[PDB]
RNA sequence: CGAUGUCGGCUCAUCACAUCCUGGGGCUGAAGUAGGUCCCAAGGGUAUGGCUGUUCGCCAUUUAAAGUGGUACGCGAGCUGGGUUUAGAACGUCGUGAGACAGUUCGGUCCCUAUCUGCCGUGGGCGCUGGAGAACUGAGGGGGGCUGCUCCUAGUACGAGAGGACCGGAGUGGACGCAUCACUGGUGUUCGGGUUGUCAUGCCAAUGGCACUGCCCGGUAGCUAAAUGCGGAAGAGAUAAGUGCUGAAAGCAUCUAAGCACGAAACUUGCCCCGAGAUGAGUUCUCCCUGACCCUUUAAGGGUCCUGAAGGAACGUUGAAGACGACGACGUUGAUAGGCCGGGUGUGUAAGCGCAGCGAUGCGUUGAGCUAACCGGUACUAAUGAACCGUGAGGCUUAACCU
RNA sequence: AAUUCCUUGUCGGGUAAGUUCCGACCUGCACGAAUGGCGUAAUGAUGGCCAGGCUGUCUCCACCCGAGACUCAGUGAAAU
RNA sequence: ACACAGGUGGUCAGGUAGAGAAUACCAAGGCGCUUGAGAGAACUCGGGUGAAGGAACUAGGCAAAAUGGUGCCGUAACUUC
RNA sequence: AGGACCGAACCGACUAAUGUUGAAAAAUUAGCGGAUGACUUGUGGCUGGGGGUGAAAGGCCAAUCAAACCGGGAGAUAGCU
C-alpha cells in the first residue's frame, strides 16, 4: 500500500500491564489529503501526491496555491509522493486517515536525522584515536594515514574522512507499531525514529516483512 | 561489565577470597560479562584449607555486578562489589556447598537453578 | 507538548504516596516464575528521587545479608504494588550517595518527626 | 607545503573572482526627515521609522 | 554542537562575562540609554530585564537580591524608586535595541539599548 | 640524527 | 649520492587468490559425529594477553576462524623512536698504540603555514532555448552482505555399543553498523546549596570579588554511551564446480554435438542513500507577463519612452540548520527571538521576624526561597512603508491535425 | 655476569602465561686480583624487575571550560 | 638586529592567616601587557569531570591521578652503631 | 657540630608537553636537584693560539674551535664540479 506523513512529537513509554515498558515514539499522523494522482497516461508510472498540515495563507506562493486549489484541497506544508503498488486507487482530494496502520503490524520510518555538522573522523566513521600520551605530538584525533605510497599515488575515492555528519535522509526499518489512535491522530511506534522533534516523518508499512 | 583483568569477589565458599577474570568466554572480540555470563578466572587469594588453591585456572559465573542488571520495566539493580561463583572447568557446576550474598532472578536457568537453590536471596 | 503530557496523565496511577530522601521504605513488587505470580518486599532507604511525571523513579538502598543492594524503581510502572513509608528520615540533601560511601553505624539517620 | 612552480596570473584572477565586494541593493528613505539610511538602522540624524530617538 | 543551547560566550570567561554584564547593567540603569555592540546588547537585554522584574515587588529580600546582582546601592535605589513604579503596568520588554551604524575602530556592529520611557 | 641513511 | 628518511609499534587501509571460517560439490581405507583430499567460490569476517625493540616464535586462554601474499618488506610534509646507525662512557676480545668489533650495556634535538593532482564535505557562476515555484521518473554511483549457542524434529536415521546427524523451523547471543535520548548513566565553569582564607559593601546581619569553577555536593536542557530500538535476509534471474534427462556422430554406450531441467554467501536485482551538469541536461502539475514607436549593413539587430508580472535576492528576528555560504521558520493579516505569566524540573526549609539557650546554634513562619537551555500561553520590545533584480507571449525547418 | 657467541643454556621462584628480573650449576667463545678481585650500611633527577594505592594510560572515548583555527574591518610576511 | 615571554648587582619591605622573604587575599603604589568585533565546526594547545574496570596502554606506570600539615602512639631486615 | 635533613631567595638543568619561517639562533609551562658550602655573586686584575685553561667533554677561549679572529703571502693549489 502507501505511507502517511506525520510529525514527530517526542518519545514516551507505554507501561503494559505485565511489566514490560515499551519505549515508543509518538508520531502525530494528521489527515493526508491527496493533491495529485500520477498515472500511466501522463507520467509512465502510478503514484499519489499527498500533503499534511496547513501553511499560512500568504506564505503559499502563486504556483503552489494554484496547484493546491486546482483540485479541492487547502494548502499544506510540503508535497510528498507514494508509489502505489499495482491495484490501489485514491481519488483526488481524498483525506487518508491513520487506520491504514491499524491494519498493519510493522512499519519503517523515514526522516532527516539531526545534524552534527562538520564532524571529525572519530565521530563520523568510528575511527580509533591515537595514543593520547606516550609521546604523541599534535596527533590524537587526526585520521592517521590516508593512502599507501607511490604505487597508487592517490587517495582512493570513498575514503573515510572528516565531513558533514547528520542532516541526511535515513530510514529505520521494521518498527513494531504499538498503538494506532485515530481519535487524536496518534501513531506510536516502538523504537527511535530519525530526526528532531518537529521534523516530518514518512511512515510506511515494513517491506522486510 | 566484567572484563579481562577485573578483580572479583567470590560468592561461594570454594576457598577463593578474590579472583581475577582472564577471559570473557563466548564469542570472538567480546568485551564484557554480565550476570548471565560465564568467564574464565584465576585465583589470587585463597583460604588455607579450601578446595581450590591459589594460582589455578578455572571458570566462574558473575552473580553481582556494580553496573547492575536492567529489568524490562527499566529498573536497575546495582550491587556493591562484583561477585562470582566458581564453576568447574568442564563440569560447569558450582564447587561450593553454600553461597553468600544475594543473587539475581535473571540467573534462573537449569544449572544456575542449581546455583540459586543455595542462594539466600534471589 | 500537550500530547505527551496527555499520554503521561493517561499512563500514570492516581495513587502514589509522598516520601522524601531519607525515608525508610518497603516496596512490594510483582515477580513471575512461570505461571505463578508472587509478591516480594524490598525494604530499604530512599536515597534519590527523580521526579519527571510519568518517568519518575526512586532509588532504594538496602543492606542485605553481608552486602549492599540498590534498586531503582519506576514509580508508575505496574511492576510495583505498594510503597509503604515505614520510617521518616531527617536529611537535608536531595541525593544521599554518601550512604553509598558509608557503612554501619555511620550510615544511619535521625527521624524527621514533622 | 610549498609550491612546485608558480601559479599564473590566469589562476590568480580566477581565485579572486569570488573575492568581489557586494554593494548594498538600496538604502531607505525615512518618512519624516527623508534622509537615506540602511534598512533597520537609525539615521545619522537620529531618526528611525518616523521617530527621533537620540539627540 | 550547541543544539538547543543559550548564552553567548562573547570571547570572555564566565567571571569576565558576568562582571561585564554587571557593569553594563549598572550603566544602562544609571544612564537610561547606553551604546554598545549588537550581541552584547542582546545579552544585556537578557540580563537587565529580570532586574526590573525584581524591582516591582519592594521588599528587603528583593533589595538584597538586587544588591547581589548589581553590587551597587545607587543602582538598586534608582531601580526600586523609579523603574519599579514606572514599569509596574508593563509586563516584559522594558528595553529597546536600535542599530546604529558600525564602530569606527574595528567595524563592529553598534547598537543603542534604552529603556522604553524616553 | 636519526633521519640519515647510514 | 647539487639527499628517494630505514626496522618495529600505532592510526588508516586497499587489492590478488595459491581460501583460514562461512557457502556448493566429487572421491574416500566416507556407517554416524568428526576427519582426509581435491574442485568452484574473494560477499563478509578473520583474537586478547605474558616475554622480547622485535617482525617471527614460544606460551596462556579463547574463536566459527585466528589465511597467504602485493601495495617504496603500504603508511614518519600522519604519530612514536624501543632497535639500529653520530658525538659521552664501560665490559669482553684484538692491537705496542691511536683505535676497532653483524659482540654486548647505559644515555642521546624526528623540521615544514599545502600551490597542483587526489580525497572528504560545501558553495558561487553559467547552461539546460520565455521566466518562475514545486513534485518526481531514473541513466548511473555508493552503502549493506559476518556468525555462534540452545531447543524442536529426535535421542529418530545410522551404529555391537559408546555415541549420534542430513533437510526444515523457532528463540537468544557475540562482533559490526544506523538512529535516538523514553529509560540507566556521564557531562552540565550559564541552576541551587555547603564550606576554608582574605578583601570590600560604614558596621551587625546579609551578600559579592579572588584563591584551578577556591575546594566540594546534587543537577535542567542539549550532547552522548556503557543505555535503547533497528538491520544483514527471505524471494527472483543467469551461472561456476558438480549432478542429471532424452540423444546421435560411433546400430551400443554417452550430461552435449541439436534440445531441456537443476545447481553457491560470488554475478544482476530485491533493502537503504545520493542521483537530469544523465550537455543524451528528462517527465508532470501550477503560476506569470496580451505596449507604443524610431534607426541602419531590415538582422535571432540596435535604440527611446512607459510598465514591471509571477518569483527571487537583500534587510531584520532567528532555528535540536550551520566554519562561511547553504538549508528551514517568521516579518505585525505576526508566536521568529527576548521579556513577562503559569507550570514543570533542580537544589534543600532563603531573607527578615518571633521563641529556646550562656553561646555556637535549633525550631516556627516553610518543602520555603531561588530556579539556565524545558513546557503551554501572551505582541510588552525588536522583526518599517518600502527600494533592488527579474519583463512586455518567447527562433528556424519538417511532420500530423484543425479552423 | 655492564663480560656468555651458541642461547630464550639447564634447574628453581614470581606469572594463567616471564627472551627481562631473582637464586643456583659451571660447559669462563673470551672473569680474575691497585688498568685492582669479592662483599658492603648509607646515599643516587642512576640501570633492571615485582607488589599495594592511585588513576582517561587503556578497553573506549564522552561532555564541558578558555586560547587559536572560522567570518568581518585594519596592517600584512615567508620558504619556494 | 625588534617597543623581543630571555639576561642583569645593592638598598626598603605594611596588614590578615601562616613557622616563614613560601602561599592566598589586600594597603601604599603601579598597571590591564598597542589590533579588535562576532561566531561557538573539524583539529591542535592549556585545563575540569567521568559510569563499570583499574596498567588490560606502552620500549617503559612516560604523562596524569593519588600522597602531602601539626601533635601523640608505633616502627622490620640489615648496619660502618 | 655537619661538603647533615626539609624548604624560599639564589645557582643549576632531570622529565614531559608546547614551541620547530619561535615571544627566544636554546626559551616557556608544570613538576625537578643543590640550597653553610669542593657554595654563589658584584667589581677589578692575570693566563692568548700548537698557546691558554680544563673536578677531562677534545670541553671552553666574544652565537666561531681536533687548533680562535683579523690582515697579509694569495688571483695558494685543485688530474674535480
Amino acid at each position: 500500500m502507501i505511507g502517511l506523513v506525520g510529525k514527530k512529537v517526542g518519545m514516551t513509554r507505554i507501561f503494559t500491564e505485565d511489566g514490560v515498558s515499551i519505549p515508543v515514539t509518538v508520531i502525530e499522523v494528521e489527515a493526508n489529503r491527496v493533491t495529485q494522482v500520477k498515472d500511466l497516461a501522463n507520467d509512465g508510472y502510478r503514484a499519489i501526491q499527498v500533503t499534511t498540515g496547513a501553511k499560512k495563507a500568504n506564505r503559499v506562493t502563486k504556483p503552489e496555491a494554484g496547484h493546491f486549489a486546482k483540485a479541492g484541497v487547502e494548502a499544506g506544508r510540503g508535497l510528498w509522493e507514494f508509489r502505489l503498488a499495482e491495484g490501489e486507487e485514491f481519488t483526488v482530494g481524498q483525506s487518508i486517515s491513520v487506520e491504514l496502520f491499524a491494519d498493519v503490524k510493522k512499519v519503517d520510518v523515514t526522516g532527516t536525522s539531526k545534524g552534527k555538522g562538520f564532524a571529525g573522523t572519530v565521530k563520523r566513521w568510528n575511527f580509533r584515536t591515537q595514543d593520547a600520551t606516550h609521546g604523541n605530538s599534535l596527533s590524537h584525533r587526526v585520521p592517521g594515514s590516508i593512502g599507501q605510497n607511490q604505487t597508487p599515488g592517490k587517495v582512493f575515492k570513498g575514503k573515510k574522512m572528516a565531513g558533514q555528519m547528520g542532516n541526511e535522509r535515513v530510514t529505520v526499518q521494521s518498527l513494531d507499531v504499538v498503538r494506532v489512535d485515530a481519535e487524536r491522530n496518534l501513531l506510536l511506534v516502538k523504537g527511535a525514529v530519525p530526526g528532531a522533534t518537529g521534523s516530518d516523518l514518512i511512515v510506511k508499512p515494513a517491506v522486510k516483512a | 561489565m566484567i572484563q579481562e583483568q577485573t578483580m572479583l569477589n567470590v560468592a561461594d565458599n570454594s576457598g577463593a577470597r578474590r579472583v581475577m577474570c582472564i577471559k570473557v568466554l563466548g564469542g570472538s572480540h567480546r568485551r564484557y560479562a554480565g550476570v548471565g555470563d560465564i568467564i574464565k578466572i584465576t585465583i589470587k587469594e585463597a583460604i588455607p584449607r579450601g578446595k581450590v588453591k591459589k594460582g589455578d585456572v578455572l571458570k566462574a559465573v558473575v552473580v553481582r555486578t556494580k553496573k547492575g542488571v536492567r529489568r524490562p520495566d527499566g529498573s536497575v539493580i546495582r550491587f556493591d562489589g562484583n561477585a562470582c561463583v566458581l564453576l568447574n572447568n568442564n563440569s560447569e557446576q558450582p564447587i561450593g556447598t553454600r553461597i553468600f550474598g544475594p543473587v539475581t532472578r535473571e540467573l534462573r536457568s537449569e544449572k544456575f537453578m542449581k546455583i540459586i537453590s543455595l542462594a539466600p536471596e534471589v | 507538548s500537550n500530547i505527551i503530557k496527555q499520554l503521561e496523565q493517561e499512563q500514570m496511577k492516581q495513587d502514589v504516596p509522598s516520601f522524601r530522601p531519607g525515608d525508610t521504605v518497603e516496596v512490594k513488587v510483582w515477580v513471575v516464575e512461570g505461571s505463578k505470580k508472587r509478591l516480594q518486599a524490598f525494604e530499604g532507604v530512599v536515597i534519590a528521587i527523580r521526579n519527571r511525571g510519568l518517568h519518575s523513579a526512586f532509588t532504594v538502598r538496602k543492606i542485605s545479608n553481608g552486602e549492599g543492594v540498590e534498586r531503582v524503581f519506576q514509580t508508575h510502572s505496574p511492576v510495583v504494588d505498594s510503597i509503604s513509608v515505614k520510617r521518616r528520615g531527617a536529611v537535608r540533601k536531595a541525593k544521599l550517595y554518601y550512604l553509598r560511601e558509608r557503612t554501619g553505624k555511620a550510615a544511619r539517620i535521625k527521624e524527621r518527626l514533622n | 607545503a610549498v609550491q612546485q612552480n608558480k601559479p599564473t596570473r590566469s589562476k590568480r584572477g580566477m581565485r579572486r573572482s569570488h573575492d568581489a565586494l557586494t554593494a548594498v541593493t538600496s538604502l531607505s528613505v525615512d518618512k519624516t526627515s527623508g534622509e537615506k539610511h540602511l534598512r533597520h538602522h537609525i539615521t545619522a540624524d537620529g531618526y528611525y521609522r518616523g521617530r527621533k530617538v537620540i539627540a | 554542537m550547541r543544539h538547543r543551547k543559550s548564552g553567548r560566550q562573547l570571547n570572555r570567561n564566565s567571571s569576565h562575562r558576568q562582571a561585564m554584564f554587571r557593569n553594563m547593567a549598572g550603566s544602562l540603569v544609571r544612564h537610561e540609554i547606553i551604546k554598545t555592540t549588537l550581541p552584547k546588547a542582546k545579552e544585556l537585554r537578557r540580563v537587565v530585564e529580570p532586574l526590573i522584574t525584581l524591582a516591582k515587588t519592594d521588599s528587603v529580600a528583593n533589595r538584597r537580591l538586587a544588591f547581589a546582582r548589581t553590587r551597587d546601592n545607587e543602582i538598586v535605589a534608582k531601580l526600586f524608586n523609579e523603574l519599579g513604579p514606572r514599569f509596574a503596568s508593563r509586563a516584559g520588554g522594558y528595553t529597546r535595541i536600535l542599530k546604529c551604524g558600525f564602530r569606527a575602530g574595528d567595524n563592529a556592529p553598534m547598537a543603542y539599548i534604552e529603556l522604553v520611557d524616553r | 640524527t636519526h633521519s640519515m641513511r647510514l
